[PDB]
């Protein structure tokens, strides 16, 4: 049972890299479409989905599981999630 | 780089030495200066380039300087106040249309990005 | 070449300076004009820190490693000489082919003696010294295997002849590199402009960004410096800071007065929490992340700066020199975005010892800067008097909590930088 279980803690990236990866792939594929459908008002009248994109999930539905994946994605930076946080923490 | 100024200094001294001079005047500084400079070579490149960079510079430049005293950042606002500022002592038509493809092509690979210069 | 015998008591004099710090890193490469961030960390590799071994199974290096990551000509070449010269025990080493004793170990018989020898390394033949390496960006790949061994383990492992053995290397290396494509770019990481794997920038406490870019006023300080050492070096015939530079024959006693070790008992929660926030905000930006290494590399430079007043025992300011180090070697190797975002929000710990006519003087070049770019990228070339209103300085003052410039406009280094306040129209402006 020892075993089994040291064993489990390295099933845990055989297995449960792909389940934690569709856990924060839901909010990572959800955040890349709509962060570009409304790109051509990402400089328009709102710069981009500012703060309440952590709270729109929360009211048609995890802040703890969901600031990670922000984070992934401001990890980078090209065309919408850099310019997300270029504006956002200047404009808060 | 500094290794240009030791260069430069050889120079001199060398000028000298030709003149078997014992004191490296001021002409041979100015012809060390000369050969050195004329050494150095322009890149030309390929589009009115010296000149789509000459005022992307500046105009890179005050959207950095109005990123800081205001925190207004459209599209068209600011892209027509560029267009205005720049021309705050010159006009035209094709000039003005010159300078909405320079937006357009600069935009399309760096839209106002965190570069530098 | 040491004896320090009876010349202790002078040691302990100047020590009393309570500003021996600043001669100190005023000290050290007396024929390099500016870079004053580079003989710092520099000061701090030749004094060290202390190497521990909790029981026998934990070993941290007491050694601070440099290295100097900077586009070409700007005496990189020039600081490796002089750590040569003003140390014990350092051997001078190429990452090119041009050196007599090479980085790797091998066994062979000797040219001259003719005597089959085992020819240690650079990096051991340092064993408590300086391996100074330049080039460090062209070393083969076994050299760069020898590199990353000994500045892992601190020993180099032999199995070459019949031989298999593990003589030991515990020195502190000071590597000089220039970036890829012979330029930095301010725009990439440190990591991303240098040919070198992380598992070998992570080993090194201090990264130095050299960066020559074109300031007049400092070019023509410098050219000043260099052709007033090619007159005065001329066969017939044979230094700015406030404070004294010390002779280089004490400097090298003073130093060697490492005999004393030295120990720390003092703050954990300011330490613990500038760690908690440099990490919320260099995973909240995506950057290179904090992470112990970098704690460990401030610690190793509080005990530096410590031995450098012989003080032992870590006081509140050498471990605030040493977040400011540590976090000006972190924050100038992110790329620009993040490197300016970080000289923002860490500016409190970033400044400390940083007084307000050095800063108000990096205000004052930006700007300058700024409107000499503006005015040649439409004018053709730079204008002469380059001038500045008093008004966004005395901002940008405020911005800083200055609110009091009058001691900046009366300063020998306002003064000195070829600056002038002209109070008739409230403007600033330089000559050339
Ligand atoms: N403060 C200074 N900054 C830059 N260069 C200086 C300074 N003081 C003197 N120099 C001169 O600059 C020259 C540059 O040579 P050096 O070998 O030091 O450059 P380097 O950094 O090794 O360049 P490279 O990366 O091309 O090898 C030296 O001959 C030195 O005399
Ligand atoms: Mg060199």
């Amino acid at each position: 049972e020892e075993a089994l279980r040291l064993f489990q803690v390295s099933t845990l990236d055989a297995a449960l890299s792909g389940t934690l990866s569709g856990v924060e792939g839901f909010t990572s594929q959800e955040d890349q479409e709509m962060l570009s459908r409304i790109e051509k008002q990402l400089k328009r009248r709102f710069a981009i989905g500012s703060q309440v994109s952590e709270h729109s999930i929360i009211k048609d539905f995890p802040e703890h599981a969901i600031h990670k994946v922000l984070q992934l994605m401001l990890r980078r930076g090209e065309i919408q999630h850099r310019m997300q946080r270029k504006v956002l923490y200047r404009l808060k | 780089t500094v290794r240009q100024l030791e260069s430069m200094i050889r120079l001199s001294e060398a000028m000298a030495r030709m003149h078997c001079c014992d004191e490296v005047q001021p002409k041979h500084v100015k012809e060390a200066f000369r050969l050195l400079n004329k050494s150095i070579i322009r890149v030309e490149t390929p589009f009115s380039e010296y000149c789509r960079i000459s005022n992307l510079i500046v105009l890179h430049l005050r959207k950095v300087e109005e990123e800081e005293d205001e925190s207004a950042l459209k599209r068209s606002e600011l892209v027509n106040w560029y267009l205005k500022e720049i021309e705050s002592e010159i006009d035209s038509e094709e000039e003005l249309i010159n300078k909405k493809r320079i937006i357009e092509k600069v935009i399309h690979r760096l839209t106002h990005y965190d570069h530098v210069l | 070449g040491e004896l320090t015998d009876e010349d202790v008591k002078m040691i302990t004099s100047l020590s009393k300076d309570q500003q021996i710090g600043e001669k100190i890193f005023a000290s050290i490469a007396p024929s390099i004009y500016g870079h004053e961030d580079i003989k710092r960390g520099l000061a701090l590799a030749l004094f060290g820190g202390e190497p521990k071994n909790p029981g026998g199974k934990h070993k941290v290096r007491g050694d601070i490693n440099v290295l100097l990551c900077g586009d070409p000509g700007t005496a990189k070449s020039q600081f490796l000489k002089y750590i040569e010269k003003v140390s014990s025990r350092a051997i001078f080493t190429t990452g090119q082919g041009a050196s007599a004793v090479g980085l790797t170990a091998y066994v062979q018989r000797h040219p001259v003696s003719r005597e089959w020898t085992l020819e240690a390394g650079a990096l051991v033949l340092a064993d408590r010294g300086v391996c100074l390496i330049d080039e460090f960006d062209k070393m083969n790949d076994q050299d760069r295997t020898s590199i990353h061994e000994a500045m892992e383990q601190q020993s180099i492992s032999i199995s070459k002849a019949g031989i298999v053995t593990s003589l030991q290397a515990r020195c502190t290396v000071i590597a000089a590199a220039n970036p890829i494509g012979g330029r930095y770019d301010p725009s990439l990481t440190f990591s991303e402009n240098v040919d070198l794997t992380e598992p070998i920038i992570s080993r090194f406490d201090i990264l130095c960004v050299v960066r020559d870019t074109v300031d007049p006023v400092q070019d023509e300080m410098l050219a000043r410096f260099v052709v007033g050492s090619h007159v005065r070096h001329h066969p017939s015939n044979k230094g700015v800071e406030p404070l004294p530079q010390e002779v280089l024959k004490k400097y090298i006693i003073y130093a060697k007065e490492r005999v004393h070790p030295k120990l720390n008992q003092m703050d954990q929660d300011k330490v613990a929490k500038m760690y908690s926030d440099l990490r919320k905000e260099s995973m909240a930006t995506g950057s290179i992340p904090i992470t112990v290494r970098h704690i460990e590399s401030m610690i190793r430079m509080a005990e530096a700066h410590a031995r450098i007043h012989l003080r032992d025992y870590v006081i509140e300011d050498d471990v605030n020199m040493a977040i400011r180090v540590m976090l000006e070697s972190f924050i100038d190797t992110q790329k620009f975005s993040v490197m300016r975002s970080m000289r923002k929000t860490f500016a409190r710990y970033l400044s400390f010892r940083r007084d307000n006519n050095e800063l108000l003087l990096f205000i004052l070049k930006q700007l300058v800067a700024e409107q000499v770019t503006y005015q040649r990228n439409r004018f053709g070339a730079q204008q002469d008097t380059i001038e500045v209103p008093e008004k966004d300085l005395v901002d940008k003052a405020r911005q800083i909590n200055i609110h009091n410039l009058s001691a900046f406009y009366d300063s020998e280094l306002f003064r000195m930088n070829k600056f002038s306040h002209d109070l008739k129209r409230k403007m600033i402006l330089q000559q050339f």
